[PDB]
């Protein structure tokens, strides 16, 4: 701790404050999220177990990189690579002209290998939104923020009440389904290519029956033909509106067929055919992609 | 699911291996003994009973434990705080909502203090270095239950159950990986239900004969037979409940055919 040199707070999530730092030795600059243990009460809290543990597994150029753990009586500190903003700062200051369509690509590439590498080493992500992706000034993009992020070595059993945001939240969850699967992060990762693309939320819900409602409105409204199971989940209903699946030309307006196809497979409604992070790769869309970098 | 079933078992195959305990540490023990630690798995099975704690929660606490005893030398009279700091730090790792630290010092009837049980938990996370997401029998059991066909559940409850048993004596245990265990354990259970055997799928993906398991399946035979006996009761007694079918109640066959 006494190498580092704090230069100013770069803020939270989940837990403990972040800060900008420069190791006063090696020169490089880091990331320091401080966690203070009430070492009377709970002890180090289960998102920084979680976090560290996992984190200290995923080797990967696309998964933020967990520097050093500084371990001491009163304090955490966690060291991390400096990275310089998130997709979501990045979304509302690139709105009104638009992410370019390149480094959407590029991010949505960089994005599914580093999921991909999770998921091959049975870790689950479970909150992927754009505050959560950080992007560098060379062009790279990084999932960040494992705070939630579980081994699913055996299943993952879902909280009944989900403190993992709602817009990026996918339906198999809304309807009550009791476990997690990798399916859950391909869906938020679909969403937020979506809002890249459009410039806003896909699907903005205000209550879990809202958020379902909105995703029924543009995907058409499940039934057991598209998704066998679904009238059978604990929180579905014999009374739900039926609408009609919208084109997605509508839904996504400056895409090509190809990007519309990948699309429309990361949100597939049934999790068992929701295309996975790997057969993703392999996609069509991904043949002219390059690393532009952004106007940051 | 079956996009990463197998790189997912391949990584587990390999973490196992950096996640093994020393072997012959109980000797180097000069204060407590493979007989205490069976005392303290037990006591361990009944907390999770009672928090409703899943049953990979027990898994992991015991797999901290015998890394940590592994480094550290500790009184008779610490055996149990190390054990109460692990199924804590299990249950932060695993559980939805872990109990509290003032419940974990209930249980052990406030034979140590809310800050001891802290003190112990930052040390256990120092010793194993923050390695937590350690492969269990459980893990490679839930892998090997997508190959059995069709799915039995007396078969499933049967092999949770001896593995269980098998966390709580070091004594032969400690010498084999978790997948050698879990192997023998869905062997065994698959066998004593149905008459059935270690499947081909699984000897293809496990690259595990029949064979290789032999070994590690005459000891855990041992301990099925004599289970009754045991100092130690508290996994029968669990695995009595209609949730498991009953299971050890069911007849531990005599021979193998092996
Ligand atoms: C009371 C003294 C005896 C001799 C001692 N027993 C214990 O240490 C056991 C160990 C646990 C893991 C079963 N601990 C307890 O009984 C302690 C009492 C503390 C000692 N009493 C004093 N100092 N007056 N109490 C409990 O563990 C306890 N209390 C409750 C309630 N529960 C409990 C149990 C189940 C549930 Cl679901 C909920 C709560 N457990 C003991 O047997 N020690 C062993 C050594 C040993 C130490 C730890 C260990 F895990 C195994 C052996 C020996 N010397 O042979």
């Amino acid at each position: 701790m006494e190498n580092f040199q704090k230069v100013e707070k770069i803020g939270e999530g989940t837990y403990g404050v972040v800060y900008k730092a420069r190791n006063k030795l090696t020169g490089e600059v880091v990331a320091l999220k401080k966690i203070r243990l009430d070492t009377e009460t709970e002890g180090v809290p289960s998102t920084a177990i979680r976090e560290i543990s996992l984190l200290k597994e995923l080797n990967h150029p696309n998964i933020v990189k967990l520097l050093d753990v500084i371990h001491t009586e009163n304090k955490l500190y966690l060291v991390f690579e400096f990275l310089h903003q998130d997709l979501k700062k990045f979304m509302d200051a690139s709105a009104l002209t638009g992410i370019p369509l390149p480094l959407i690509k590029s991010y949505l590439f960089q994005l599914l290998q580093g999921l991909a590498f999770c998921h091959s080493h049975r870790v689950l992500h479970r909150d992927l939104k754009p505050q959560n992706l950080l992007i560098n000034t060379e062009g790279a993009i990084k999932l960040a923020d494992f705070g939630l992020a579980r081994a699913f070595g055996v299943p993952v059993r879902t909280y009944t009440h989900e403190v993992v945001t709602l817009w990026y939240r996918a339906p198999e969850i809304l309807l009550g389904c009791k476990y997690y699967s990798t399916a859950v992060d391909i869906w938020s990762l679909g969403c937020i290519f979506a809002e890249m693309v459009t410039r806003r939320a896909l699907f903005p819900g205000d209550s879990e029956i809202d958020q379902l409602f909105r995703i029924f409105r543009t995907l058409g409204t499940p039934d057991e033909v598209v998704w066998p199971g679904v009238t059978s989940m604990p929180d579905y209903k014999p009374s739900f509106p039926k609408w009609a699946r919208q084109d997605f030309s509508k839904v996504v307006p400056p895409l090509d067929e190809d990007g519309r196809s990948l699309l429309s497979q990361m949100l597939h409604y049934d999790p068992n055919k929701r295309i996975s992070a790997k057969a993703a790769l392999a996609h069509p869309f991904f043949q002219d992609v390059t690393k532009p970098v952004p106007h940051l | 699911v079956p996009d990463y079933h197998e790189d997912i078992h391949t990584y587990l195959r390999e973490m196992e291996v950096k996640c093994k305990p020393k072997v012959g540490y109980m000797k180097k023990q000069p204060d407590i003994t493979n007989s205490m630690r069976a005392i303290l798995v037990d006591w361990l099975v009944e907390v999770g009973e009672e928090y409703k704690l899943q049953n990979e929660t027990l898994h992991l606490a015991v797999n901290y434990i015998d890394r940590f005893l592994s480094s550290m030398s500790v009184l008779r009279g610490k055996l149990q705080l190390v054990g109460t700091a692990a199924m804590l730090l299990a249950s932060k790792f695993e559980e939805i909502y872990p109990p509290e630290v003032a419940e974990f010092v209930y249980i052990t009837d406030d034979t140590y203090t809310k800050k001891q049980v802290l003190r112990m938990e930052h040390l256990v996370l120092k010793v194993l270095t923050f390695d937590l997401a350690a492969p269990t029998v459980n893990q490679f059991l839930t892998q090997y239950f997508l190959h059995q066909q069709p799915a039995n559940c007396k078969v499933e409850s049967l092999a949770m159950f001896l593995g269980e048993l098998s966390l709580i004596d070091a004594d032969p245990y400690l010498k084999y990986l978790p997948s050698v265990i879990a192997g023998a354990a869905f062997h065994l259970a698959l066998y004593t239900v149905t008459g059935q055997s270690w499947p081909e799928s699984l000897i293809r993906k496990t690259g595990y004969t029949l064979e290789s398991l032999k070994p590690c399946l005459m000891d855990l035979h041992q301990t099925y037979l004599k289970a009754p006996q045991h100092a130690q009761q508290s996994i029968r007694e669990k695995y009595k409940n209609s949730k498991y079918h009953g299971v050890s109640l069911l007849n531990p066959p005599e021979t193998l055919n092996l």
